[PDB]
């Protein structure tokens, strides 16, 4: 087994508000709303106490990033929807699906990355000139993993806890055999 | 044309408070008022960057920030600024800025 | 003949077709793009190295004719020329004669142009300055 | 514009190498022959 | 501040030197100018700022500042704000700057 | 339609 | 790049970028896709043992080329190859790019052999920042005993006191 559970750092979720939105008015009236229509086709609104960032699109869609837990993302999306109610749009909270759940952990031992790349070559792609980390792509579950020489592991691409977790204790036995001194 | 901010400044609101009396007295027309405000904005756009030599830097904590219609709005509070040194403590400060690209 | 060709004829061949001028027409639909660009690439002095070989892994070392005979290599030396890039521009006013000026992009700068095979015991070869004991050291017959 | 791709050194290198390895003086045969090494006088 | 004094002086002189031809095109009398001078001087003196010689929604005697931004780049919490060609009216005192770098951290 | 670029024989 | 890696003759990304004006992000994407489909073709067709040919680091193969570019003698090159081989054991620089590892090992052996080449000249030749080379030499100064070839200091051609301190 593994003595450490990974902790999450960012959860990306989508919401459909179910109505067309005028980004000009919501940029003029909401507090932290930044609309540069020729830098991005959405207005960027972020709020303090859940520390999330919303990307309000004109078609009523939504992307909420920066949340630490799924309940925190749900609460943040609720608060953004409540902002759109308080501004005067009929934006009903319809659906809420979390797409990307990235989590980090530290295995507390250095890893021999070239040996891991040579052994599991069908899953690993090591190019230390471009990026100083190893891209491990588990086939089951489909969680892309960033392995580093300091033992820091970045687990990326989950839809819930019950893929990233068993991704971590599926990668722990094949990381224990690659230890430096 | 150029950007339109400076009526919110002291000279600008003082100028419109001066000109509304002559509007009431009929001494200035509406088109004349619009073009005198436009030329005042052009004048304060041109002379504010050439024959002045002071500097100001602002450090603090921003509460509300916004960017719509190519203007940047800030509300920074508990902020202290430096002139050219002499330091000034501001409980709440508002920043309105416009892009360097020429309008129209 | 080879010493004459290396010492003098190579520079004469370089200087015969040294300047390569490309003129880019304005092709201006509007008068805002009424500029014509004249790009010039000019070859200058030519340089020759001592005989040498570059291997697979990119290491370049001095090649001696004994090794070149054994390893089936070519006893050649590199040729390097000086290239100065000239960029000329002028305002494309129709009827008026164009007067080009530099935009100060006069970058110059030896560039490798190929390997000239070196005839043995010529002035470029290592065996010209070699003594009898040096020839014996290089496993060359005096 | 890449300066290295402009000058193809393989042109000059392969031209000299081909015209010296094979006697065809172009792109006249028998110009370059394998040196005789049966005797010194040969 | 004598600097803000002379900046406002050249503001009012440039305005009264540009508007006179517009007043001649409009056809109003010269007396529509020195009255503007005197009311301008008295309102700037009565402002008492500078001396002279003559739940998340956006909704004078306020510390605000009007300017022009050159570039505003942003990191996780910090805010680079490169500001130029603006006026300041904090604490009922007027200031002028050439450049103004503004750093504020976002909570 | 006109040729954008051409070779100039230096003289 | 795949062909260079296959023949044990691998160049780096900066070399091929010096030839081909290729954008690095999509270059890496293209290389990853080509590696995936090449492994798929190897599994479908004839199978090939990699035996460290598609290796990401390959830092032993960059030492002779860079030493040739700097005009170094052979024994500096073999000492640099031995140093870069033993740099894998050091965990403080195990995450560095193989280019920088090779450059700092080469510069360490340049200082070891009193080769009169400054770090600025090495940085100008190989475009590793002089700050990066200096930091790598500083962080390799603590591990002087393991990196330097023992038989070289045994035969007295080099000595460990020649390296300037930090």
């Amino acid at each position: 087994t593994s003595g450490i559970v990974p902790t999450l750092q960012n959860i990306v979720a989508t919401v459909t508000l179910g109505c067309r939105l005028d980004l000009k008015t919501v940029a003029l009236h909401a507090r932290n709303a930044e609309y540069n229509p020729k830098r991005f086709a959405a207005v960027i609104m972020r709020i303090r106490e859940p520390k999330t960032t919303a990307l309000i699109f004109a078609s009523g869609k939504m992307v909420v990033t920066g949340a630490k837990s799924e309940d925190d993302s749900k609460l943040a999306s609720r608060k953004y929807a409540r902002i759109i109610q308080k501004i005067g749009f009929a934006a009903k909270f319809t659906d809420f699906k979390i797409q990307n759940i990235v989590g980090s952990c530290d295995v507390k031992f250095p890893i021999r990355l070239e040996g891991l790349a040579f052994s599991h070559g069908t899953f690993s792609s090591y190019e230390p000139e471009l990026f100083p980390g190893l891209i491990y792509r588990m086939v089951k579950p489909k969680i892309v993993l960033l392995i580093f020489v300091s033992g820091k592991i970045v687990l990326t691409g989950a839809k819930q806890r019950e893929e990233i977790y068993q991704a971590f204790e599926a990668i722990y036995p094949v990381l224990s055999e690659f230890r430096k001194m | 044309g150029y950007y339109e901010l400076y009526r919110r400044s002291t000279i600008g609101n003082s100028l419109v408070d001066a000109l509304d009396t002559l509007i009431s007295d009929g001494r200035i027309e509406a088109s004349l008022a619009m073009r005198v405000l436009e030329t005042f904005d052009k004048v304060v756009a041109e002379t504010l960057k050439d024959n002045t030599q002071s500097k100001l830097t602002v450090k603090g904590n921003l509460d509300t920030y916004g960017f719509c219609d190519d203007v940047w709005t800030f509300i920074v509070k508990n902020c202290q600024v430096t002139v050219e040194q002499s330091v000034i403590s501001v409980d709440k400060l508002r920043i309105v800025a416009c892009n360097s690209k020429k309008s129209e | 003949s080879f010493n004459q060709f290396v010492d003098y004829t190579l520079q004469d061949i370089i200087c015969e077709d040294s300047t390569l001028i490309l003129e880019q027409l304005a092709q201006h639909t509007t008068e805002s793009d009424n500029i014509s660009r004249k790009y010039e690439i000019s070859f200058g002095k030519i340089y020759v190295t001592k005989p040498m070989v570059n291997e697979s892994d990119g290491v370049t070392h001095a090649l001696y004719p004994q090794e070149a005979r054994l390893r089936n290599l070519t006893y050649s030396s590199g040729l390097f020329v000086d290239v100065k890039k000239r960029t000329y521009e002028a305002i494309d006013v129709p009827g008026r004669e164009l007067k080009y000026e530099l935009i100060a992009e006069e970058s110059e700068g030896k560039v490798f142009i190929g390997r000239l095979p070196i005839m043995l015991r010529s002035k470029n070869c290592y065996l010209s300055e070699a003594t009898e004991s040096d020839l014996y050291k290089l496993k060359e017959c005096p | 514009f890449n300066m290295k791709l402009a000058i193809n050194a393989k042109t000059i290198t392969s031209g000299l190498k081909y015209a010296l390895a094979t006697g065809n003086w172009g792109e006249r045969a028998g110009v370059s022959q394998v040196l005789n090494r049966y005797t010194y006088s040969s | 501040n004598a600097e803000a004094s002379r900046v406002y002086e050249i503001i009012v002189e440039s305005v009264v030197n540009e508007v006179r031809e517009d007043f001649e095109n409009a056809g109003i009398d010269e007396q529509t100018l020195q009255d503007l001078k005197n009311i301008w001087q008295k309102k700037l003196t009565e402002t008492k700022v500078t001396t002279f010689s003559w739940d998340y929604l956006i909704s004078p005697d306020e510390n605000l500042m009007l300017c022009l931004y050159d570039k505003v780049t942003r990191t996780k919490a910090r805010w680079k704000c490169s500001l130029k060609d603006g006026v300041v009216t904090i604490n009922r005192n007027d200031y002028t700057f050439q450049k103004a770098q503004v750093e504020a951290e976002w909570v | 339609l006109r040729r954008k670029t051409r070779q100039l024989k230096v003289l | 790049l795949i062909g260079c890696r296959r023949a044990e003759v691998a160049r780096t990304f900066k070399e091929i970028q010096s030839l081909i004006h290729v954008k690095t992000k999509e270059f890496g994407k293209t290389l990853n896709i080509m590696k995936n489909i090449l492994r798929g073709k190897s599994e479908d067709g004839f199978l090939k043992i990699d035996t460290d040919n598609m290796s990401g680091a390959q830092n032993l193969t960059y030492i002779p080329r860079f030493c040739s570019h700097l005009g170094l003698p052979m024994q500096v090159t073999t000492s640099a190859e031995y140093t870069a081989k033993k740099c894998k054991e050091i965990k403080e620089i195990a995450g560095k790019s193989p280019i920088t590892i090779a450059v700092v090992s080469i510069y360490l052996n340049i200082l070891l052999f009193q080769i009169p080449i400054t770090a600025a000249k090495v940085g100008q030749t190989l475009q590793v920042t002089e700050g990066t080379i200096k930091s790598g030499y500083k962080i390799l100064y603590e591990h002087r005993d393991k990196l330097v070839d023992p038989q070289l200091i045994a035969n007295g051609v080099v000595s460990l006191d020649n390296l300037p301190g930090v």
